[PDB]
RNA sequence: CUAAGAAAUUCACGGCGGGCUUGAUGUCCGCGUCUACCUGGUUCACUGCCGUGUAGGCAG
DNA sequence: GGTAGACGCGGACATCAAGCCCGCCGTGAAGGTGATGACTG
DNA sequence: CAGTCATCACCAA
């Protein structure tokens, strides 16, 4: 909600061994809930020792590999497993089953608090990196640096108090920092505009995500056209199937202080495009909203448009 | 290269039986050495099979 | 890979006929492998804590 | 070791970067790590090892490493005298298809934890290094 | 406070044998490059000249 | 240590016949749940 | 005489 002044990239973050099931219907990339967890869990951290505040996160993603196998006969994949120690009989354990992907990924974070104006933003840049090179960033660790050991510092700069002509070339010297990824943005509408494609045959909604992430062709009146993105199905958020417990209720919780609801994911679509086709790179960023007391609990990314 | 150890399995499921297998390797071992084997091979690297 | 049928083979379907032939018979395999080069003779492993 | 200690209590930064060199051979075959893959290729035209590659190099899984690194228990009490084994709950390894520090044996990681907490009986030092290191290990635990 | 928090895939191997690519051919044709001039670079900032020591007649 | 000012056109590019057989494709481990059954302190 | 620990059949395209 809150627009920051100044943007904080953290500018090469590989990272390995993160999740990459991300919800009972999708694979690949993780989720951007895990990215708005990890700046929030920058937040109880190093934030209020800056005075300052952390809330949206710009998810860039260079590079991706997952440990994934193509098997024969065959033109799906499966996963490469981990070998988990015996039962206390001896014998071997069962298979739970975790996908796995090394990732390299920019961030573009956002400030609001006095401790830009109480300090250099150098200093929250170098405090900022030094603690979140320490913590795990999907559900894998964070890497220390390698012959990669040039772009290790970071870089923050505002936008309010400035000209307003060179801008253009502080972003786009910015956006030589982050050349080769593609952004990761909520592209919802286009689920709104798929039904009345679909509005021939019902007022439905659940099969129309299915339609897009893939190659539809019928014959000539071949049909291939060009797919208007790199469109995808990401997971964005949790919907209530359960009412609020109180923090005494549930047997086996985590803690003993917070309230619990029993809920499932929805699904939403994103893009993978690159940094060029949006002017403003305050765009891209994920914010947390949620309403608590109807259980609809959900995250997207505000001014795309 | 020529390793060395050659009873020892490296993945097995009992310990009596690797016991039983060690112990009986090291029978073979204590009254013949690897000899009768061993020039066998100096045989086919000396010709030239 | 070339290769010979070389394990246990279950008498539980006790054939006469394709049991002991399959073992007369090859058994072609595809696996990965990685070698130093034939100058090299030092292997360098590198990892962070 | 002065130096991972005072990593490991929190006190001070810890980075290491560990490189191992090995005089093998002239084009000997090295042996980077295989990754489990259950139920691939139901065609016979398939492949049976697949080895772990990292972006155009063979390399080792990061659990492996670990395990390498974890292998303190000496205190084991079916028979000591066999090497230092790796830390584990019910402390088994799986090579040797045996667990041994067996629950019979009250001195697993469950009962060892509860007698030293709940009941504060302390066992000795060295089930106590013991107790530590599964700590430092990690763990998932339940009712 | 992140579908959070935890993990050893191990081991073995013979692809193998054989073989005629043949034959043919026109690259032809043409052309104005045109005018102009001062190294004693210092072919070593000095060769070789009565005392190897800081004053001198020489091929100047 | 001198500018000076230009680089061509047309036309064409081969036909024929043929492409192997045989055998074979590894094994081990990867299940939770009550329900007595044996133990029982 | 009552908790608890290893085993035991129960299913199953």
């Amino acid at each position: 909600v809150t627009d920051p002044e100044a943007l904080l990239l953290l500018p090469r973050l590989s990272i390995q061994n993160a999740n990459a099931i991300s919800s009972p219907l999708t694979w690949g990339f993780p989720s951007p809930g895990a990215f708005t967890g990890f700046v929030h869990a920058l937040q109880r951290r190093v934030g209020i020792s800056l005075d300052i505040e952390l809330d949206g996160v710009g998810i860039v993603c260079h590079r991706f590999e997952a440990q994934i196998s193509q098997p024969a006969g065959k033109r799906t994949k499966v996963f490469n497993l981990t070998r988990n120690p015996l039962n206390r009989d001896g014998s071997t354990a069962a298979i739970v089953e975790e996908g796995r992907a090394h990732l390299e990924v920019s961030l573009l974070l956002g400030v609001h608090g006095d401790g830009l104006d109480d300090h250099p933003a150098q200093e929250i840049a170098r405090q900022v990196q030094e603690q979140a090179g320490a913590m795990r960033l999907a559900g894998g660790s964070i890497l220390p640096w390698c012959n990669e050991r040039f772009p290790a510092p970071n870089a923050e700069l505002l936008m309010l108090g400035g000209s307003d002509e060179q801008r253009r070339k502080n972003q786009r010297r910015l956006t030589r920092r982050l050349l080769p990824g593609f952004a990761l943005v909520s592209r919802e509408a286009l689920l709104q505009q798929h039904l009345e494609t679909l509005r021939t045959t019902l007022p439905e909604a659940t099969t129309l995500d299915a339609l897009l992430d893939l190659c539809r062709i019928n014959f000539e009146p071949w049909q291939v056209r060009d797919k208007p993105g790199w469109l995808v199905p990401i997971p964005a958020g949790y919907n209530a199937l359960s009412p609020l417990y109180l923090p005494g209720e549930v047997r086996n919780a985590r803690d003993r202080e917070t309230p619990l609801r029993f809920v499932e994911n929805l699904f939403g679509l994103g893009e993978w495009l690159s940094p060029h086709r949006v002017a403003a790179l305050s765009d891209l960023l994920w914010y947390h909203h949620a309403e608590p007391d109807k259980g609809l609990y959900r995250w997207s990314t505000p001014r795309f448009v | 290269r020529v390793l060395g150890g050659a009873g020892t399995p490296s993945a097995c499921n009992d310990a009596a039986y690797r016991d039983k297998l060690l112990q009986t390797v090291a029978t073979y071992v204590n009254d013949q050495g690897f000899a009768e084997l061993a020039r066998r091979y100096a045989h086919n690297l000396a010709n030239a099979r | 890979v070339r290769g010979t049928i070389s394990n246990r083979l279950k008498t539980k379907d006790r054939d006469p006929a394709k049991l002991d032939a399959s073992i007369q018979s090859p058994n072609l395999q595809t696996v990965d492998v990685a070698n130093l080069p034939s100058d090299a003779d030092t292997l360098k492993v590198r990892f962070t804590l | 070791a002065e130096l991972i200690a005072s990593g490991l209590s929190g006190s001070g930064h810890v980075l290491l970067e560990v490189v191992a060199f090995a005089r093998i051979g002239d084009g000997q075959e090295v042996f980077p790590s295989q990754e489990l893959i259950l139920d691939k290729g139901d065609k016979k035209g398939q492949k049976s090892k697949t080895l772990y590659s990292v972006r155009d190099a063979a390399a080792i899984h990061s659990q492996k490493i670990g395990n390498a690194l974890r292998t303190i228990d000496t205190w084991y009490p079916d028979e000591d005298g066999l090497g230092p084994i790796a830390v584990e709950p019910y402390g088994s390894v799986t090579s040797q298809g045996k667990a041994y520090r067996q629950p019979k044996q009250k001195l697993d990681f469950y009962t060892l934890l509860d007698n030293w907490v709940l009941r504060d009986e302390a066992p000795a030092v060295e089930q106590q290094h013991y107790v530590i290191a599964n700590l430092i290990r990690g763990g998932v635990f339940g009712e």
